[PDB]
């Protein structure tokens, strides 16, 4: 695999995503950090899918709405930033105001 | 109830009071635009704007800090300076000074 | 010209007469004092006001700050105002107005071209916080503290073993050289504490001219009159603290036995409420004494729902008792009383009980003792109202209370406190850096010695530092000699004098301690009360002038779910 | 006897005439010479030819070299050969054929009991990458570089700081005696920047002398034709480098103002084409000077699809900008020009641009220079065909224009080609070993002053190094003091000579800089083109000699999406 | 009073005449003695016996133990007792009763201010293990190791490098010396081994005088009768150990040309079984001569069901050779023999092989030479029973027999014993600590020179160490100077008067081997047995006597999927 | 998400519990390590619903039987601690043989 650091460090997004996945599946209103690691890993599988930027900037917007997660955390992300391997290399994607 | 959220009384904010200011209509002669500081010597600004220097000599832009003023090419406006403080030595810019006044 | 109120703070952070929420709780604090000059305000980034010949100056090193952090809104029992902190040398160096004296009016702070920037505005500083009741279990204990906003930690332990799990005591010369030598790979300023149950005077002096700052009486190994007497003694001579974890079985005598055998004298009583240790049912009668600095471990921090079912297992473990043994599991649940529980809540909100510390892996959290303070505050407002020192619509005066619990006053109490402890001019720069949403839990920027040691981090390969995932990582601060440079091994007056640092060959700061004698219950900043407390010996009731003291139970507390993965 | 070119290639690696695809890319290489005699190549392995009385001889270790790197593709600024590699010393000993003198002819690199052996054939190695942009935000940094295969690394900062996400400055002498003490911990050749934005000589003469072999100038901290001079100033008589982040807001003058007070003395511009920072929108035109050593940052490297979107919020985040601030997001705006985006990988295939760096976390990513470099080749080479310099049918004139550009080409602008930058005899061994499917994306091995620092390894616990999972951990190289006997840290002449070494205690080789301010655009190898370029004030349009430069964006790229898990 | 043997064990762990099973094994051991008083055990907790005036004295440090290890239950070569083991000076200080002479019978170990405490009870203590046979190719061995209870590492090499991947050599003066400064910053004791494969003395003298502490012949660097003669020549006038693995091909002769090369000098044969290489297929004969001490490789221990299969490409990865060249894969098949390997378990059950070691990632598994050894002691009890030894209804001398493999006959072998290798008083305190439903697998705490290295260790932030997730993490005695401290760096005579770890600047303990010249077959501590072996040059079957010898593979082992995640 | 280590340190338990998952699902009897991950995220998942420490330290010996683990594991495990983040903080629960 040849794994480099960052690779690595994204399993650890990914993970925390998971985790997130299985709460709001129980019907749970997410907190802060499970918000950011569901919304963050919905746009590392978009690079993947090879969806561009602007494409995400976008649908990162309507991953969770404001009656999903607890009182105030949509207030508490402001924006949401991830990079990703796109078939064209990395890119960042920033979502503002993710959740409404 | 929003996390670490400010409850900020409602009314205003007087910025450099009790200081010599003046008016100046500045031109931009240049072909490109020009953004200038709130705490730049405007009389040593890019010398494509055309105004009274003179005027202009140990002033700064009457405007909150850090913020800016913009001149599109050929841009033309009226801007309040303020007067410089402390020790009213100007040094760096564009070096016409470099000393007090 | 003029600007709005709200663009203002949009812009430099809340001024005078705002307020501002701590985190998710009910406490608001409001902007006391603000030290600028309004239209003079520095602040970093493109074209803004911190710019050679406009917010910074031509003065060389020397006479100019190194670091400066703008517009920050500091929070310390001293105030909540609104200024720009300046720091030199490693030290705190200012708290006033940063610019450029060429230009601008009252600068106080310096900025030229040596001076990095920190822009703090819109952000909450405080000083880090100090616990005094460290099991040295484990090194990553350090990490852990260090990211919740402890930048002192003072206890005992040689590592995992039954001593240490149990007790905070460095046992001996030999250990305690090891911990001191091992303490400089640690990013955290760092005192330790010996094994205080002996009735020979020179078996106590070695440890303190070994290097311990203080000595620890534990019931597990003996806390006898003889023993207490003895630690005191050589404490008196030495000027180092002790601290106390009373005998809990009654064994020796009772509470006013041990109070008897103290006679006066200084002395830091370790959970004072009991349930961590302490003669059984009263212990908690200590905080009315004027020689005692009383302080709370965390665990019982506030009174909530899960607390008591919790803490029966977990005295079992920590002491190495048997569940099978009748005597062993009698004596742990005579330990555990609702009716102490609920009224530490209460002696805290009055200033009866002065410090609050963790207990680290030894019937305490190591990373929820700033936490765990605020949500007692918290819940002390929601039932309480408002204290009777509060002036204003504010929680200001509970903030000052409070924030001295885990700061100024374990700094006082463990002669420390010319080193750190608050945010005051000389003493070392170990600032915390908090976003208002997250104040007490998560902090931005964690600085130690005028260095940057901890600091949440994004995508090290990204193109700006935000991107996720953001966890904590170590920062230059906590790298090899840079470390040693601002971090602080606390040595006793003795082993600084003997030469322990050069024998050992430590490599960080040294700073000697000194002052554990002279404090006392009314020196603790905002926390002197001596209340005319009783215990009832049956009903464990606990009663303040015969008033009854108590506090409800809490099904759900801030800084919690909201903030935590796990 | 005999053996077929195939089977050749396989048992030793590619000879003369092959040809290589490097990596998923469309560029080819091909073996210019081999210096080895047909025959007489050393293998090691059971039964192979290094063995005692063999390829092995009876020489003491100092006259053998201690590592030997067999059967290497060299690809380098100077030849694309095939060779043996040895090292002695830590240093480059000798490029040539190696085996016992004995028993074997043409034996110029001779192999003793004293030798270890790494087996290169059919791998590719070059010298260690040097990124001159780094922001030193977080430690991690290097890691992540050193993974990539970069080397060195050169730029300033204290931490997570906004100063240091926005400029690559190491502000005075504590911050950068810290910063000193604290590279003894990276596993990379380390140079510090200090703030160059001061009109006092002095108070950059104190930074000079306190280490930093280098001064910023950056806009955020004032980019004026006064600050420009005066930093100039003191590089003309400390023998240090300029770096320069010009004034994108054009508010003390236009490009050619800068380029005036510039004075054609020697500097080195950052991000010459301006979306990551500079006089907006021209000054890509610097690239026709003599005295300008010009620099691309990486994420603009190449152009794509997604690069315009991407750009904007990155800007804004980096610089401490305001989006509600309106001139705060035209001065962003400003600054990306799709124009000049197109026209930089254009500029670079012909060698007008002779630098390629991160700019790690401020709009740079610290571990994608190599891999950046090259896919910008390979779009050049699609787009452009083979350059008017190819000989043969292949990219081998293209190949060594680009590796000059993270390789030798810096190493030059900054003073230390004397010790790194390229594999000659005499310079560190800062190796890079890569199998040709990987090449330029994840490294077979990375050596650091002749030890591994950092390898692909796979299950500890297995009975082999190969089993998954294989994953880049830190090797002997990157161990205590073996680290500091591996690295260098420049320091400038001034330093030098006050002892600053001695003084931090710095544990690490001590390396100086020299010959900042004699190199110019003439001496970038393969990259001296000074091109009569023109922008237009309005489109934005790029122009050489009147003719449109110009190229298009990628939809897919090579070594992306098939290598890496994210 | 009374109390019944089973409470007794509950509350104090086994005593004389009780039974212990060793994990999921067959093998069981029983107390053959226990030197407490009855009624006088030392206890540390709430309530318990070692408190001030009770189990505790009054003497100062130099007058008492500074770590005790109450109620341990050790099994070591010279006995299988239920005692106090106390620790002074980072050396085990004795073995007897632990207490206050106060008030005590019969103590031998006195408890005072200065003990710190470890509860062994219900525990099994003993000596950390020592791997002869180590490929140096990444550091992260060392963690590994410790963690499977291997205190002490002996072995060669640079790193990933081809040269370590096949053969445990260390290279010349250079690496060695960055080997030498790379070993201060690991967790484990260390010695180095040099490359032996030259036929010129002085290139073997430069080594040693380097600072190695052996040499290895590797038949990949030329496995010569030249070569091996020229070793053992230098090797009898330093002192130092040779480790042979033989020439597998047969080249320059046969197994006894070898053994007529090394002429009745002392020598470690490494896997003397073959796979792991040695004359095909007979090398495995060397066990029945007096001046060979012979070990085994742990992957072929015990020979199981998928031990063939695995090998064949275990061999070519490991020795760089080619699946394609018929030559490299008739010599990896002439290396894998189900014979040998069978034979190979029983030898060890009668004491014919000496030693265990693992030959980390070059065809061994660095966390499994324990976990291996007690495999093979549990099948051969299951196959061939009760050994013609034992006593009693236990298996005590079998466990005597294999625990000092991987303990005393290693330390023995390599001139280290006077240090380590068992729990007697003088030698470094290197001990492991084990529950028994855990022996072998996952100690409990592991002890470096004193001071807990490594342990299990549950949330950092939980109340208690114990809460999950419980994983090893490092502790104190692996930090910093602790470590340096705590941890020994074995040199040769020769580089110990040359004052090589002044030069290198070593900071941790240096002790010097002698007496690996003298060592013989006979020494080998339960395993000194000669057999008249023989092995049929077509067949490979091996007979001892006549008799055939074999067993057969096991298709299922304790000690593996009960405790493993993966 | 700004995760502080200790809730890195759980992200551990809880892939090692997706192991073990997989595995009971398979119908394999599981070993010691697989069933000390199962039965700690369940409780960890037990604060996050928001149950009281008293619910789940019964709960928990309900999770695996003597019938699901291989033989000696439920002997090995006497007792199973783990501290999650309750609506009222951080608590330990301890489940005493957790396996029947
Ligand atoms: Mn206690
Ligand atoms: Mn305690
Ligand atoms: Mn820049
Ligand atoms: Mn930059
Ligand atoms: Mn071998
Ligand atoms: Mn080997």
């Amino acid at each position: 695999m040849e794994l480099t650091p960052r690779e690595k460090d994204k399993l650890l997004l990914f993970t925390a995503a998971l985790v997130a996945e299985r709460r709001l599946a129980r019907g749970l209103k997410l907190n802060y950090p499970e918000s950011v690691a569901l919304i963050s890993a919905f746009i590392m599988e978009g690079a993947r899918d090879g969806k561009s930027v602007a494409s995400l900037m976008e649908e990162g917007r309507h991953v969770l709405t404001r009656e999903q997660v607890m009182e105030g955390v949509p207030e508490m992300i402001p924006d949401i930033q991830v990079e990703a391997t796109f078939p064209d290399g990395s890119k960042l994607v920033t979502v503002h105001n993710p959740i409404i | 109830m929003i996390p670490g959220e400010y409850h900020v009384k409602p009314g205003q904010i007087a910025l450099n009071t009790g200081r010599a200011t003046c008016r100046v209509v500045v031109e931009n002669h240049g072909d490109r635009p020009i953004q200038v500081g709130s705490h730049y010597h405007f009389a040593e600004v890019n010398p494509a704007l055309k105004f009274d220097r003179q005027q202009a000599a140990g002033y700064r832009l009457n405007i909150p800090a850090g913020t800016a003023v913009r001149f599109e090419p050929g841009q033309k406006r009226e801007v309040e300076l303020v007067a410089f403080a402390g020790h009213r030595a100007v040094f760096g810019f564009r070096g016409e000074v470099m000393g007090p006044l | 010209s003029n600007i709005s109120r709200q663009a203002y703070a949009d812009m430099f952070g809340p001024t005078v007469g705002d307020k501002v929420r701590l985190a998710d709780t009910e406490l608001w604090i409001e902007v006391e004092d603000d030290l600028t000059t309004y239209g003079e305000e520095v602040k970093f980034g493109g074209g803004k006001v911190i710019r050679d010949g406009m917010g910074q100056g031509q003065m060389l090193a020397a006479d100019c700050v190194d670091l400066v952090l703008t517009n920050a809104l500091i929070v310390d029992h001293w105030g909540i105002v609104k200024a720009d902190i300046g720091v030199k040398d490693g030290r705190i160096f200012a708290i006033g107005k940063a610019g450029n004296p060429d230009i601008q009016p009252n600068v106080t702070i310096p900025i030229g071209a040596a001076t990095e920037v920190i822009a703090a505005e819109g952000k909450i500083v405080t000083a880090g916080g100090i616990d005094t009741h460290i099991h040295w279990i484990c090194p990553q204990q350090a990490e852990e503290a260090l990211v919740s906003g402890v930048t002192t930690m003072v206890g005992g332990g040689t590592g995992p073993a039954a001593g240490t799990h149990a007790t905070t005591c460095t046992p001996g010369p030999w250990y305690i050289s090891r911990m001191l030598q091992a303490a400089d790979s640690l990013p955290v300023n760092i005192g330790l504490l010996g094994k205080g149950n002996v009735s020979q005077p020179d078996a106590l002096r070695e440890q303190v001219a070994a290097g311990v700052i203080g000595l620890k009486i534990h019931e597990d190994w003996g806390a006898t009159p003889a023993a207490i007497d003895c630690a005191l003694t050589v404490a008196d001579e030495m000027d180092i603290q002790v601290a106390l974890h009373s005998d809990t079985l009654n064994e020796s005598g009772f509470v006013e036995d041990t109070l008897a055998a103290i006679g006066g004298r200084t002395i830091h009583t370790f959970h004072t409420e009991g349930a961590g240790g302490g003669h059984a049912p009263d212990i908690i009668t200590a905080c009315a004494h004027p020689n005692i600095l009383p302080s709370s471990t965390n665990p019982t921090l506030p009174y909530t729902l899960n607390t008591i079912d919790e803490h029966l297992d977990m005295l079992m473990v920590c002491h190495h008792l048997d569940p099978d043994i009748a005597e062993d599991v009698a004596f742990a649940e005579s330990r555990i009383r609702r009716e102490t529980i609920a009224a530490e809540d209460v002696l805290h909100d009055l200033g009866a009980f002065s410090l609050t510390s963790s207990d680290s892996q030894a019937m305490g959290r190591v990373g929820e003792v700033i936490l765990r303070t605020w949500q007692v505050a918290h819940r002390m407002k929601v039932q309480r109202g408002a204290l009777a020192e509060e002036t204003g619509d504010n929680d200001n005066f509970r903030v000052k209370r409070y924030i001295a619990k885990y700061t100024i006053n374990p700094a006082l109490t463990h002669g420390i406190a010319h080193e750190v402890g608050s945010i005051e001019v000389g003493k070392l720069a170990d600032l915390v850096v908090w976003s208002p949403a997250f104040f007490g839990v998560k902090p931005a920027t964690v600085i130690k010695g005028g260095m940057i040691a901890i600091a949440p981090m994004g995508d090290i390969n990204a193109s700006i530092p935000t991107p996720q995932p953001v966890h904590y990582r170590p920062m230059f601060g906590a790298l090899g000699s840079a470390r040693h440079h601002c971090r602080l091994t606390f040595l006793s007056q003795a082993a600084a004098a003997n030469g322990v640092a050069e024998r050992l060959n430590l490599r960080s700061a040294i700073a000697v301690v000194k002052g554990c004698r002279t404090v006392q219950k009314a020196d603790m900043v905002h926390n002197s009360l001596q209340p005319n407390i009783t215990v009832d010996a049956q009903t464990y009731e606990v009663r303040v002038d015969g008033e009854l003291i108590t506090s409800e139970p809490a099904d759900v507390l801030p800084m919690a779910q909201r903030y935590f993965l796990f």
